[PDB]
């Protein structure tokens, strides 16, 4: 269950959603699955919202067990999109839909691709086939106001603010990744090694991080460990049951230390009330000698092709 | 990534604080270094990662900044610090340097001492005629030389050169060299060099008749 | 004492190849990455590429500017870094530094912390030519000089009265003409009350052409 706002019980599918400037205003909008909704509006001929009553906490995730969504405060690729940290791309005809996930009835599903993040949307009164390749009409969606089970998030992903690295570091990580995965030739169509003869696209369960360069760093053996920062992004402001504080109220509550909050908030910021968001903190990869605070980190399924020797 | 050092040269007086400013075509997330080149050609590391002082660099040096804007600050310009200062980034692949910022000493305005020289006979016996204007011990370096053959500003056929500011008097000296054929040299009568400078109340002109 | 000394520059023709090398003193060579950096004349430091250390198994990286023509390589036995410049071209001419860079992966502190002295490379199609020196005859105090004209490879030294006359001389930076050869002045202010009591000879020598000339300058 959520971080700010309980699941939304929306009035009409034809109402539009405002662009808010507050941090907690957006964190709430993410709780009410408003962001996935806008995406579908902006992109797929969708009418209305998604996440009815259930909200963001009630979305379906590909691996049936899914550790990171158990912590309400880890950001998904869509949640990280809604705060500008990345872009969930519109699917291209070429973008490969991994098999495994239960696409039947889904109006939006998303997965990380090797060079970015790709999500899939459906139009009015439609939902995804069981293959994922087609939206056949589902009259159980014609209300336009769909529950959170119509939203699918593939992979066990976390997204966090990233201290960005010199490309020199990235080339050196990129190289090591090829050395642990010598056999893979192309991932999601992006050249990973250079190959003569390449196999058929196969399914691929993999660890990776987004370090913010040309593509992710897939890792076989590595070490992850979490540290809590108590930062300004780690605290949310609200009036209980009335929603989140406005942008002005928020900027003030955190800088003039004159609002309320929990012990962890007061310990660092002094004392609308703002408290610590439930997450283990921020993850720090340790891979092939180096330490990196990545943008996103996760265990997804992508489409890799292999070497024919 | 494209770095820009805002000022090519930068005047100062010994002892006071100086700031060289580095600006980046995009945010380089603090991956910025500072090097100092002296006229002998030698190069040294000063600051790495925006503010970390390289070994054996004196404490009057410090750099700071963020995002796209970064600055180097000497707190007491000392005569050894007179050098060109280069910044360089390492967020993106081609490590790129700034354009530098050379440090000049401020002194009282000095006016040039203009001389002119007519082409020598050896040179004329050989097919080229060179008129040469000299500006001597002037300050500041900015100055403008005009060549006028029979009152016609000639442009496209002169070349200038400035010394480095003198150790002795902190002045500059300039030489403009007007390169002609002996044909086109013999085709005119009055040769004049025009010099506009801050220490000159009015454009001094020295001239000769062929 | 970390020392680097570049060597091997000169004047070569376009298309030519030329190998530069960098000699190492005072530090465990195999530990450090090493970069080559060139500085075109009247330009800013360009970075060209580097060669990693033994730990990252002597891998190299090259700026786009010269990829596929240049080649960095080390010789751990001799403590020498090499820059191999194939298919040279007029734009390549500059002075070339090598520099050891310091790397702190844990914080991403990467910086070129010790530099050579530079070795100068000039890539041109023109053959060496020595300078012509014409005098700059006089008329308080008087000015007089030499004009060194039309000479290729750049280094030209000019001294006055064999080093006795030093105060008040100015030797100006050479300037490249549209001809492709250089030219420069060297001039001096002298008491006008000696113009003819005292001989002024400017002695100019230009090493690349083995040309040495002293010219007497008189009123």
């Amino acid at each position: 269950g959520p971080i700010i706002c309980a699941g939304p019980i929306h009035s009409n599918k034809s109402a539009d959603i405002p662009h808010l400037l507050g941090y907690s205003e957006k964190i709430c909008q993410i709780d009410r699955l408003i962001h996935v909704s806008s995406w579908l509006r902006n992109h797929s001929q969708f009418q209305g919202y998604v996440g009815q009553r259930g909200g963001r906490s009630q979305v379906s995730y590909y691996p049936a067990e899914n550790s990171y969504s158990r912590w309400s405060g880890l950001l998904s690729p869509c949640d990280a999109d809604w705060l500008g940290m990345l872009v969930v791309k519109k699917a291209k005809g070429s973008d490969m839909i991994v098999p495994g996930p239960s696409y039947k009835g889904k109006v939006f599903f998303e997965r990380p691709t090797f060079d970015g993040y790709v999500g899939w949307g459906c139009g009015s009164g439609k939902s995804r086939t069981e293959s994922g390749e087609l939206c056949s009409s589902d009259s159980r969606t014609s209300s336009g106001l769909l529950p959170s089970d119509r939203v699918l998030w593939i992979g066990d992903v976390a997204c966090q603010p990233m201290t960005p690295i010199p490309e020199e570091t990235f080339l050196e990580l990129k190289s090591f990744s090829q050395s642990e995965f010598p056999d893979i030739c192309k991932i999601d169509g992006i050249v990973f090694n250079q190959c003569e003869g390449e196999s058929l696209p196969q399914p691929f369960d993999v660890a990776w991080m987004d370090v913010g360069h040309s593509h992710k760093i897939i890792m076989r053996e590595h070490k992850t460990k979490w540290v809590q920062e108590s930062s300004s992004k780690d605290f949310v402001c609200y009036k209980e049951g009335t929603g989140p504080c406005s942008e002005s109220e928020e900027k003030t509550c955190k800088t003039s230390g004159s609002c309320r909050g929990d012990m962890q908030f007061c310990k660092v910021a002094g004392c609308c009330r703002c408290s610590l968001v439930h997450k283990p903190g921020e993850v720090v990869v340790s891979y092939g000698g180096m330490r990196v605070r990545p943008k996103c980190y996760g265990f997804s399924r992508m489409m890799a092709t292999l070497e024919v020797s | 990534v494209v770095m820009t050092q805002t000022t090519s040269s930068l005047s100062a007086s010994l002892g006071d604080r100086v700031t060289i400013s580095c600006s980046a075509s995009q945010g380089i997330s603090n991956y910025l270094n500072w090097y100092q080149q002296k006229p002998d050609g030698t190069v040294k590391l000063l600051i790495y990662y925006t503010s970390i002082l390289h070994s054996g660099v004196p404490s009057r040096f410090s750099g700071s900044g963020s995002g796209t804007d970064y600055s180097l600050t000497i707190s007491n310009l000392e005569p050894e610090d007179i050098a060109t200062y280069y910044c360089q980034q390492y967020s993106k692949f081609p490590r790129t340097f700034g354009g530098g910022t050379k440090l000049e000493i401020k002194r009282t305005v000095a006016a040039p001492s203009v001389f002119i020289f007519p082409p020598s006979d050896e040179q004329l016996k050989s097919g080229t005629a060179s008129v040469v204007c000299l500006l001597n011990n002037f300050y500041p370096r900015e100055a403008k030389v005009q060549w006028k053959v029979d009152n016609a500003l000639q442009s496209g056929n002169s070349q200038e050169s400035v010394t480095e500011q003198d150790s002795k008097d902190s002045t500059y000296s300039l030489s403009s060299t007007l390169t002609l054929s002996k044909a086109d040299y013999e085709k005119h009568k009055v040769y004049a060099c025009e010099v506009t400078h801050q220490g000159l109340s009015s454009p001094v002109t020295k001239s000769f008749n062929r | 004492e970390v020392k680097l000394m570049e060597s091997g520059g000169g004047l070569v023709q376009p298309g030519d190849s030329l190998r530069l090398s960098c000699a190492i003193s005072g530090f465990t060579f195999s530990d450090y990455y090493m970069s080559w950096v060139r500085q075109p004349p009247g330009k800013a430091l360009e970075w060209l590429g580097f060669i990693r250390n033994k730990a990252k198994g002597y891998t190299t990286e090259y700026s786009a500017s010269v990829k596929g023509r240049f080649t960095i390589s080390r010789d751990n036995s001799q403590s020498i870094l090499y820059l191999q410049m194939n298919t040279l071209r007029a734009e390549d001419s500059a002075t070339y530094y090598c520099a050891r860079d310091y790397r702190y992966d844990d914080e991403y502190y990467y910086a070129m912390d010790y530099w050579g002295q530079g070795t100068s490379v000039t890539v041109s199609s023109a053959s060496t030519k020595g300078p012509s020196v014409f005098p700059l005859a006089p008329s308080g105090t008087a000015a007089l000089g030499c004009l060194v004209k039309d000479y290729f490879p750049e280094p030209v030294t000019v001294s006055w009265n064999s080093g006795a006359l030093t105060s008040g001389v100015h030797t100006f930076p050479a300037v490249l003409q549209s001809s492709g050869l250089y030219s420069l002045s060297s001039v001096v202010t002298v008491p006008s009350s000696s113009l003819g009591t005292q001989t002024y000879i400017c002695n100019v020598n230009h090493k690349p052409s083995n040309t040495k000339v002293d010219k007497k300058v008189e009123p």
